[PDB]
């Protein structure tokens, strides 16, 4: 993309029904950060997820280490907060010959000060006047009245971490719904009767597939038994109930 | 100190035969708990006291039993 | 748009909603087992506001609504979904399938009192200005007709981490005056990808009235135990927080309880009030001498400045924008403000 | 165009005279000030607007008649009860920040004839 | 109370180099916005650079970039200007402008060019 | 269809500085490998320097650096050199030259010099 979001009011896109082959994002020499929490980056290939969202903002280069669970700062508490139990792939690129300006690149900016922190994937596009005393300000900035955004005067001269970075933060949601997103995997020809190790878009296992006679209604998708675990599944090519 | 906590009993005929419950509060005083009875395992509330001794089929304790007439 | 206005004006009427309001809670078989599951559910025996002449006024929307309606003549057209309504929000529209199933999220532009007209079809008196379009669904065509019960329509409306759940089921009924007494589950009936913050909302309806009333409840975080049958069918449920042999059935994990005493739960006493007692002291920390300081030490022989009897305001050297690290060891940074050393 | 203001314009006594500083679609979330230049001599602070309201002065050889309001990417200065006084030349800039002060785009100014 | 002084008028042969001071009498000094802006006869101001004397960083217009050095001297409380290379165009007066300075001093949070100086 | 062609030839006498063109017309430009070479007359070709315009980022020569800027401006898809301190050596054919990428982009894959400017 040629026009990043702003981290104070960053953009989403949502990617759904498609195929996600990973090994040319991943396999690609052009980023500098790609780190993974909740899946590892080099099985990713393999993985079906139910929708993913691709969050894309700029910020600081000593700020690339604040996007990750757990972490403090003016960014993670006022801008983009990512939550602890996050499953997904945090990606970080320089792009000072793409974002940086010789007098310096002003169209990216950032919250200061807000009266709290926010809540994971909360945005606030506000510009209220931050109130920092107890004096009302009526709408107008000075001391204790101050304006809550401030932008990054990015210029090719200034040091590493001072330098643009674009962010891509992939979001892999895993609820119980029809996945739509799902690796650069292969099909084989289903066999019955025989003792098989499995993958049923995403579900793992190893075991002997036979005909069931379950009445599925047409939403449902796998099965499971009173220990809850997966005792059946609806094949993902062939609307055919199986039994596991 | 700490407030006023105790566990709760429901005491109960069977589905069988009635969907009419009595609740104990235990070790709890009558006043702070919002047919109220009161006795040594708490007050016990939505059981009807009476004078006629029975034998015991739904124990409440300190001697108390409960029964479903 | 047509505002109707020939509508008495009464109090909401209120009836029973006995044993309505269980949805399938989940996409997973089970059957022959009890599971227990605390999701948003209609209570039993909730109270429910009860709307018909042309009644529909505007109405909240709070964790989600339940839905439901009897009629004779298919009077209901659909929902408006939004924040405002009035395209200063992303609003959700649902058109009846007589054109098509639709539900647009694009931003419209809404009339204060929107409806579909009829018997044929000829207005369509919903929105007027209709830009800004993000989100599309056209379910395959079909046809709302549009014109004791036979029919009964059952609907559940969530608005949950970004999809907007709508289930639905239907049934024979068969009152005159009531919502029947007796089990049946929602299914889910699509699955809408829409991260739309719903807090208010408006019911569309096809001047003469038809043969029609609905109802709304309101859903509330609850635990059930419901139980599948063999075929995977939902047929019973006990609301555990209704009363306390519900709450037994719920722990004891049975329809069933035998004749007994059950320890189902802990009663507390709840606090009303928030006492906060910190010492009389007002002079503030000397923190200043050491943070603007023009002569640091250096670390071999570093200075050392003790602070004490003094009230320490950490929101101003924790919300100060100049320090490039501020990491905290034992103690959070944002919660600081809140204790004494 | 950056900073685009109307070369002159001529408002009557104790009218209301609307100056229009528009600021650019790549210089729009920028920091607006005003100035008055006397004929000959050096120009002085009068009012200045943010984004988000107004920056707040007085006491700086300004009447009170003087107000600024700020709408969108367009910043309006009103006169009301002008007179004599204030036939000058007045100019807007830009600015931004973070550590290094950037630039100031100063427009073409507007000569008030009364 | 506050207020910003710099030396007289000089005139120069096309080609040289002119230095021009700023003196600060009053206030806190190194945390204003000190600015260097020009106006050419008959036409509106034109920028050329500004410094923080605190963080002792300079800036400068494309203009002007390569052309004008601007250092601000803490110990007299002064700021100065050299500009090279002057040309036919390059005649006008030259003004050293002041901000007043609120909040953190590293974030951009600061008042008007209340005061100006008497020209050059 | 793609193809990269300059401003004709100059002359300049020694001493002074030469300014040569490189136009871009056709493909998908900031994304060429784009280098400058000369060959002197009856001898074998010089490097001089090299630049790719979307890291903005320009290699010179031990021979020619501090005496060569090469830029690339992105707007018009053109390619920019300027040299100074012209010797009586120094004079010669000068070629701009292209390369194919692809790949990351970031680390160096590139095709070779299919195609060339028309001389200088
Ligand atoms: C670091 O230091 C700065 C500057 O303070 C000075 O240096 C220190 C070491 C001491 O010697 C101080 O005595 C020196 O003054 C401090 O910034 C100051 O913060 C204080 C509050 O803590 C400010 O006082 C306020 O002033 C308000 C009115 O002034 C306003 O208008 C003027 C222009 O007329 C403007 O310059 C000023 O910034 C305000 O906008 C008043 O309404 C309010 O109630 C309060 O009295 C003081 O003005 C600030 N100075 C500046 C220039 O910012 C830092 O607080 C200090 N930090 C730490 C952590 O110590
Ligand atoms: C592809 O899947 C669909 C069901 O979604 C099925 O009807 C169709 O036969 C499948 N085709 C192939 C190529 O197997
Ligand atoms: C319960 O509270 C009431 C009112 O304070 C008191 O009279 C009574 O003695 C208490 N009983 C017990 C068991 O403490
Ligand atoms: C039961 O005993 C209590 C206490 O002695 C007495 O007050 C009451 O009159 C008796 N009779 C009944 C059956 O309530
Ligand atoms: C919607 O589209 C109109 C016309 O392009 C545009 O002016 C308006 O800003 C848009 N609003 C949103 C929500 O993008
Ligand atoms: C949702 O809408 C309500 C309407 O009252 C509003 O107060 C709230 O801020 C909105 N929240 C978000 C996250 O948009
Ligand atoms: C379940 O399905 C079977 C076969 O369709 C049917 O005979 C039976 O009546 C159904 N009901 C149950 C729960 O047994």
């Amino acid at each position: 993309a040629t026009r990043f979001a702003s981290v104070y009011a960053w953009n989403r896109k949502r990617i759904s029904n498609c195929v996600a082959d990973y090994s040319v994002l991943y396999n690609s020499a052009s980023f500098s950060t790609f780190k993974c929490y909740g899946v590892s980056p080099t099985k990713l290939n393999d993985l079906c997820f139910t929708n993913v969202y691709a969050d894309s903002f700029v910020i600081r280069g000593d700020e690339v280490r604040q996007i990750a669970p757990g972490q403090t700062g003016k960014i993670a508490d006022y801008n983009y907060k990512l939550p602890d139990d996050f499953t997904g792939c945090v990606i970080a690129w320089n792009s000072n010959n793409l974002d940086s300006k010789v007098g310096g690149n002003y169209n990216y900016l950032y919250r200061l000060f807000r009266k709290s922190n926010l809540k994971p994937f909360e945005r606030d596009i506000s510009t209220e006047i931050y109130q920092a005393g107890s004096t009302p300000c009526n709408g107008v900035e000075g001391f204790n009245c101050y304006f809550p955004l401030q932008s990054y005067g990015f210029q090719p001269t200034n040091g590493v971490g001072y330098q643009p970075y674009r962010v891509v933060v992939l979001s892999f949601e895993l609820l119980h719904a029809p996945a739509t997103v799902c690796g650069p995997k292969k099909s084989t020809n289903l066999v019955k009767n025989k003792c098989v190790n499995f993958n049923f878009n995403g579900l793992t296992g190893t075991g002997v597939l036979t005909e069931s006679n379950k009445k599925f209604l047409p939403f449902q998708q796998f099965g499971r038994d009173i220990a809850d675990t997966t005792d059946a599944v609806r094949d993902p090519q062939t609307l055919e109930i199986l039994d596991i | 100190t700490p407030c006023s906590f105790g566990g709760v009993s429901v005491i109960t005929p069977g589905t069988n035969t009635s969907n009419q419950v009595a609740v104990l509060y235990q070790d709890v005083n009558c006043t702070e708990v919002p047919n109220v009875f009161q006795t040594r395992a708490g007050c016990l509330i939505g059981a009807e006291h009476v004078n006629n001794s029975y034998e015991c089929d739904i124990p409440i304790g300190a001697g108390i039993c409960a029964s479903y007439q | 748009c047509v505002n109707l206005t020939t509508r008495t004006q009464l109090p909401p009427a209120y009836t029973n909603s006995f044993t309505r309001g269980v949805y399938y809670p989940d996409k997973v078989f089970r059957s022959s087992v009890l599971h227990s599951t605390q999701d948003l559910f209609l209570p039993f025996f909730s109270n429910v506001t009860w709307f018909h002449r042309f009644d529909n006024p505007v109405l909240p929307f709070n964790d989600g609504v339940y839905f439901a309606s009897t009629e004779k003549s298919n009077i209901i057209r659909g929902w408006i979904f939004g924040t405002t309504l009035d395209s200063k929000t992303q609003s959700l529209l649902i058109v009846n399938n007589a054109t098509n199933v639709v539900i647009k999220v694009c931003e419209f532009q809404f009339c204060n009192d929107p409806f579909l007209g009829v018997w044929m079809e000829s207005e369509f008196r919903v929105y007027s200005s209709a830009n800004n379009c993000t989100f599309e669904y056209v379910s395959q065509p079909f046809l709302m007709d549009l014109e004791n019960f036979k029919n009964l329509r059952e609907f559940v409306f969530k608005n949950i981490d970004g999809y907007f759940k709508i289930y639905s089921k239907h049934t024979p009924i068969n009152l005159v005056r009531d919502l029947p007494q007796g089990f049946s589950a929602l299914e889910p009936l699509v699955d809408l990808p829409i991260g739309i913050n719903i807090t208010r909302f408006q019911t569309l309806l096809a001047w003469t009235a038809g043969a029609a009333a609905y109802y709304v409840g309101y859903l509330q975080p609850r635990t059930f135990l419901l139980k599948y049958n063999e075929n995977g069918t939902i047929t019973d449920a006990v609301d555990c927080a209704l009363d306390p042999l519900s709450e037994t059935k719920c722990t004891l994990k049975s329809f069933t309880v035998e004749k007994g005493i059950y320890q189902t739960s802990n009663f507390r006493v709840q606090p009303t009030e928030s006492i906060v007692r910190f010492p009389n002291i007002t002079n503030l920390c000397p923190f200043g001498e050491v943070f603007n300081a023009t002569r640091f030490a250096s670390v071999y022989a570093w200075n050392r400045k003790r602070i004490s009897n003094c009230v320490a305001d950490y929101s101003v050297l924790y919300n100060s924008a100049s320090f490039s690290t501020f990491k905290c060891y034992g103690v959070s940074p944002t919660k600081l403000n809140d204790l004494c050393f | 165009s950056a900073l685009t203001q109307p070369p002159s314009a001529s408002a009557s006594l104790g009218a209301s005279v609307t100056l229009t500083c528009t600021l650019s679609s790549g210089y729009s979330n920028y920091k607006v000030d005003w100035y008055q230049q006397r004929p000959g001599k050096g120009p002085r602070f009068v009012m200045r607007v943010g984004t988000g309201g107004i920056v707040g002065s007085k006491g700086d050889g300004i009447p009170d008649r003087f107000s600024v309001l700020g709408s969108g990417l367009n910043r309006y200065l009103t006169i009301k009860n002008i007179q004599e006084e204030d036939e000058s030349d007045y100019h807007c800039g830009a600015d931004q920040g973070s550590g290094s002060n950037f630039v100031g785009v100063f427009g073409g100014g507007t000569k008030l004839t009364v | 109370q506050v207020q910003l002084v710099q030396s007289g008028a000089e005139v120069k042969k096309p080609g040289s180099s002119v230095k021009v001071s700023c003196k600060a009498s009053g206030g806190t000094f190194s945390s204003y916005a000190i600015s260097w802006v020009r106006q050419a006869p008959g036409q509106g101001l034109e920028w050329m650079g500004g410094i923080i004397p605190i963080f002792g960083t300079a800036n400068y217009a494309q203009k002007f970039q390569g052309r004008v050095t601007i250092t601000a001297d803490e110990s007299t409380s002064t700021a100065y200007m050299e500009l090279s290379s002057l040309r036919s165009e390059d005649t006008a007066v030259y003004y050293c402008a002041r901000r007043e300075a609120y909040g953190p001093r590293d974030y951009y949070y600061y008042y008007g060019m209340d005061v100006w100086g008497q020209g050059t």
